[PDB]
RNA sequence: UUGUUGAUUUUGUGGGUGGUGGUGCAU
C-alpha cells in the first residue's frame, strides 16, 4: 500500500504555484485528472489501460 | 457389443480432436488480433465521438441518503413455540445425560477408551489483568463486596466482539479469576463473613460464565494449581494445606 | 460508422465471442468499456450471440470499468435481456450457469443493478420463473442494507404483482436492519390491502407468497413498529388472514414490543 | 443562521443529488477538471503540504474556487456522511474528512445565497 | 478494498439457513 500517492504527484512553488509532475492521460473516457504511471519504458493508463512511449 | 464400444470410444476420441483443433483455431486468431491490436485501436481511437436522469433514478438517490440518515433496526428470530422449546430442552438433556453415562463406563473424548490409556504405563479504561496480582491492582482499593462488579466490568470492556485477541485475554481472565478466588479464602474474613460471602459465590458465578467458553484456560491454571501444591506439601506438608485447597477442590466439582 | 478496419477486427473478435469458453479474451474486447462508443462497438460484437462465458466475464469486465451510470446500460440493455432470452428459450425454462453468476457479479455495483435488471424487470412484465431466478441471486449475494431498503421501499410503492411480492419477500428474508422509514413503508403496503374507501387492493386476492412475506415482516420487525401499527396490522390478519399462515402471524405480532 | 450551520444543510443537500467529491484524492480530480464550484478545507490538517495545494488549486487563475476553513477533519466527515447513525441520535464511526468540493449543489436553497454572497 | 477504484469490500467475534431439488396427490 502507498500513503499519500496523489501528494506525490503534483508539487508547490513558495507562490503557491501548482505543477503536474506526471502526464495525463489523453484519452477522453478518462476526460482530465487520470495521471499515467510512470514506468522505466513507458507511460501506462490505470483506467484505459492504454500504453504510451515515456518520449511521445 | 465389442464393436459397439470401439465405435463410441472412436467417436469421442473423434470428437475430442475436433475440439482440440477449434480451440487451436480460437487461440491462433486471438493472437493476430492482439498483434493488431495497435492498429485497430489508434484508427478507433481517432473516430471517438465527441463530448436529464429519470424520474425513477432521482427518487432512489433521494431514497438512500435519506435512509442513510434514518435509524435503523435490530433484526429478530422467529419464536419457538413452548412445546417446541421444551421438546428441544429435553431433547439437550438426553445427549448430556447420555454422553455423561457413557464415561462414567469409560469413554473418553480427545472416541477412545480407558483401557487405551493403560498402555505403556505401569512399564514406564477498564484495564484486563493478566496475572493475579494485577487483577488486585486494580482492586485495592475496592472494598470486599466490589470484586464482582469490577471483575464483571472486565468481562464487559473485554468481550470477545470489541476486539481481536479479546478471547485470549477473557480466557487468561479466566485462570487470573480463579486464583483471587482461591486468594480471597485464604485472606482472613471472620469479620466481615457476610460481605464474604456476597463475594465468594458470585465470583464463583463470574467463573462458571467464563469457564463455559474458556474450560481450556481454566484447566490449564486448574492443573498448575494441582501442580503447585504438592510442591508445597513437598515441603510444608498441612502447613502448605489452607482453607483456599479446601475450596479450590469444591470449585473443580463445580466446574 | 466505426473504421472499416475497426470494424473487421471487431467482426473478427465477435466470432471468437460465439464460441470462446475459456482462455484470454482477445485483447480488443477487453478495452471496451475504456471507450466513448462502447455501445457501437458492442453491438458489431453481437450481443444477443455471445456464449454463457464471455457473458460471465463480460459483466466482470464492464461492471468494474464502466462508472454507475454506463453500468446500468450494460446491465438493461444485454445482461438483461440474455437473462430473459434465455429463460424463455430454454426448454425447462432454467437459466445457464454462467449467466447465473454473470448476474451475481453485476450485483457487485448495487445502484446499477438495481436499475438495470431488478426494477426493469419487475416494471415490464416479469414472470413468476425470471422472479424465482433472479431472488436466488438476491438471496445468496450479500447486498447492502442501505441500498436493499431503498429497493425494497421501490418495490413496496410498486402496483401489486405476485412476481413482485416474490422479491419483496426474498428482501425481508434477507433479515437486514430496514431503518424505520422503510418498515413503515413496509407496514404500508400491507395496510393498503384491508377492507375500508379503498382500492382493489382491499379485495384483491392474495396468494401465499404475500402470506409467507408478510409472516416473514411479523417475525422480525415485530419488535421494530409501533402499538398503532401492530393494530393496524393485526386488523389486516383479521380481514385477509390465512387459514394457516395467518393464525401463525398473530401469534408473532402479539410477541412483540412497540418501539 | 452561522456559516458553520449553512455548511450543514449544504453538504447534505449536495449529497443528495452525487454532487459531493469526497477525498484528497476526488476534490484534486474535481479542480483539475474544474468541476469544483467550492472546496472546504480543514486548518488542522498534520500535513502543511496537503493545504498549500489545495489552496493553490483552488487559487488557479483559470478557474478560480472559492475556499472555505473548518477546524476539524471528523465533523466534515460527518457532513460529507461518511459516519454512521446509531439507535441513540448520534454520529458515530465517523470517518475524518480532509477535504470535501462540491460539484453539483442539487437544489436552490436561501442558504446558497448567504455563502455566495459572503465570498462575493 | 477493487481493477486505476471509492466503501461495492477486508478483518475478528456470534449466527439463520437444506432449495434456479426432485417425485406424486387433489381445478
Amino acid at each position: 500500500k502507498v500513503k499519500l500517492a496523489v501528494l506525490s504527484y503534483y508539487k508547490v512553488d513558495a507562490e503557491g504555484k501548482v505543477t503536474k509532475l506526471r502526464r495525463e492521460c489523453s484519452n477522453p473516457t478518462c476526460g482530465a485528472g487520470v495521471f499515467l504511471a510512470n514506468h522505466k519504458d513507458r507511460l501506462y493508463c490505470g483506467k484505459c489501460h492504454s500504453v504510451y512511449k515515456v518520449n511521445a | 457389443k465389442a464393436e459397439v464400444m470401439k465405435e463410441v470410444i472412436a467417436k469421442s476420441k473423434f470428437y475430442k480432436q475436433e475440439r482440440q483443433k477449434a480451440q487451436g483455431i480460437m487461440e491462433d486468431q486471438i493472437d493476430n488480433l492482439d498483434d493488431n491490436f495497435e492498429d485497430v485501436m489508434s484508427e478507433l481511437m481517432m473516430t471517438q465521438p465527441k463530448k436529464p436522469k429519470t424520474d425513477l433514478d432521482k427518487e432512489y438517490d433521494i431514497k438512500v441518503k435519506e435512509l442513510q440518515l434514518d435509524k435503523r433496526a435490530a433484526p429478530s428470530d422467529r419464536t419457538k413455540t413452548e412445546e417446541e422449546k421444551n421438546a428441544e430442552a429435553e431433547e439437550k438433556k438426553r445427549e448430556l445425560e447420555q454422553q455423561r453415562l457413557d464415561r462414567m463406563n469409560g469413554m473418553i473424548e480427545l472416541e477412545r477408551g480407558v483401557e487405551d490409556l493403560d498402555d505403556g504405563f505401569w512399564e514406564n479504561s477498564i484495564s484486563c489483568p493478566r496475572t493475579h496480582d494485577a487483577l488486585l491492582d486494580q482492586v485495592k482499593k475496592l472494598d470486599l463486596d466490589d470484586h464482582p462488579k469490577i471483575v464483571k466490568n472486565i468481562i464487559k470492556a473485554y468481550q470477545p466482539k470489541l476486539a481481536e485477541g479479546n478471547k485470549e485475554k477473557l480466557g487468561k481472565f479466566t485462570a487470573v479469576l480463579l486464583r483471587h478466588i482461591i486468594f480471597l479464602s485464604n485472606q482472613n474474613y471472620l469479620k466481615n463473613v457476610q460481605s464474604f460471602k456476597r463475594t465468594q459465590n458470585a465470583l464463583i458465578s463470574i467463573l462458571k460464565s467464563l469457564s463455559e467458553k474458556y474450560n481450556r484456560e481454566l484447566s490449564e491454571e486448574c492443573r498448575d494449581y494441582i501442580n503447585e501444591m504438592q510442591a508445597r506439601y513437598k515441603k510444608n506438608h498441612f502447613d502448605a494445606l489452607s482453607n483456599g485447597d479446601l475450596v479450590f477442590f469444591s470449585i473443580i466439582g463445580i466446574l | 460508422a466505426l473504421p472499416e478496419k475497426v470494424i473487421k477486427a471487431y467482426t473478427t473478435v465477435g466470432s471468437i465471442l460465439k464460441t470462446w469458453t475459456h482462455g484470454k479474451l482477445p485483447k480488443l474486447f477487453k478495452v471496451i468499456p475504456s471507450l466513448r462508443n462502447w455501445q457501437d462497438v458492442i453491438y458489431v460484437t453481437n450481443p444477443e450471440e455471445w456464449s454463457p462465458h464471455v457473458v460471465y466475464e463480460a459483466t466482470k469486465l464492464f461492471v468494474s470499468n464502466l462508472t454507475a451510470k454506463e453500468s446500468q446500460k450494460f446491465i438493461n440493455l444485454i445482461l438483461l435481456e440474455r437473462f430473459r432470452d434465455n429463460i424463455e428459450t430454454s426448454e425447462d425454462h432454467s437459466l445457464n450457469y454462467h449467466i447465473y453468476r454473470a448476474v451475481k457479479k453485476s450485483l457487485y455495483k448495487p445502484s446499477a443493478f438495481f436499475k438495470g435488471f431488478l426494477f426493469p424487470l419487475v416494471e415490464t412484465g416479469c414472470n413468476v420463473r425470471e422472479a424465482t431466478i433472479a431472488g436466488s441471486v438476491l438471496a445468496k449475494v450479500s447486498v447492502p442494507a442501505l441500498h436493499s431498503s431503498a429497493a425494497l421501499s421501490y418495490l413496496l410503492r410498486l402496483p401489486f404483482s405476485p412476481p413482485t411480492t416474490v422479491f419483496i419477500k426474498i428482501l425481508l428474508d434477507k433479515k437486514y436492519a430496514l431503518p424505520y422509514q422503510t418498515v413503515d413503508d413496509c407496514v404500508y403496503y400491507f395496510m393498503r390491502f384491508r377492507i375500508l374507501s379503498n382500492g382493489e387492493d382491499a379485495t384483491r386476492v392474495l396468494p401465499v407468497i404475500w402470506h409467507k412475506a408478510f409472516l416473514t415482516f411479523a417475525q422480525r420487525y415485530k419488535n421494530d413498529i409501533t402499538q398503532d401499527q401492530r393494530d393496524f396490522l393485526l386488523e389486516t390478519v383479521r380481514q385477509r388472514g390465512h387459514k394457516d399462515i395467518g393464525p401463525e402471524i398473530r401469534r408473532e405480532l402479539l410477541a412483540g414490543a412497540s418501539r | 443562521v452561522t456559516i458553520e450551520d449553512a455548511l450543514k444543510v449544504v453538504l447534505r443537500t449536495a449529497l443528495v443529488h452525487d454532487g459531493l467529491a469526497r477525498g484528497l484524492r476526488e476534490s484534486t480530480k474535481a479542480l483539475t477538471r474544474g468541476e469544483a464550484l467550492l472546496v472546504v478545507l480543514v486548518s488542522s490538517v498534520t500535513e502543511a503540504n496537503i493545504i498549500k495545494l489545495v489552496e493553490g488549486l483552488a487559487n488557479d487563475p483559470e478557474n478560480k474556487v472559492p475556499l472555505i476553513k473548518v477546524a476539524d477533519a471528523k465533523q466534515l466527515g460527518e457532513w460529507a456522511g461518511l459516519g454512521k447513525i446509531d439507535r441513540e441520535g448520534n454520529a458515530r464511526k465517523v470517518v475524518g474528512a480532509s477535504v470535501v468540493v462540491v460539484k453539483n449543489w442539487g437544489a436552490e436553497t436561501d442558504e446558497l445565497s448567504m455563502i455566495m454572497e459572503h465570498f462575493s
